[PDB]
């Protein structure tokens, strides 16, 4: 899943 | 809003349907999760120029109170609100969500 903010 | 939701799906077969060439940038769909159980994905094709078609997949949690968030910054009461909301705004995702998946 991709890293977000 | 359902079209957008294909439930029990796996990572694989979403990567199926999301890297048919036809789709334009932004093309998604939301599924649960296989690895975390409880939670959801949000699943968006996206392109490089020099490596071609890709799938992002992104989780989206679920509070015990029972809202939803792919970022702690940015929460919603329910999956629709989500997918209506990063249609008109990426902010903080590969890119804004244009086409529904699909099939």
């Amino acid at each position: 899943y991709l890293r977000v903010a | 809003a359902e079209e957008w939701y294909f439930g029990k799906i796996t990572r694989r077969e979403s990567e199926r349907l999301l890297l048919n060439p036809e789709n334009p940038r932004g093309t998604f769909l939301v599924r649960e999760s296989e690895t975390t159980k409880g939670a959801y994905c949000l699943s968006v094709s996206d392109f490089d120029n020099a490596k071609g078609l890709n799938v992002k997949h992104y989780k989206i949690r679920k509070l015990d109170s029972g809202g939803f968030y792919i970022t702690s910054r940015t929460q919603f009461s329910s999956l629709q609100q989500l997918v209506a909301y990063y249609s008109k705004h990426a902010d903080g995702l590969c890119h804004r969500l244009t086409n529904v998946c699909p099939t």
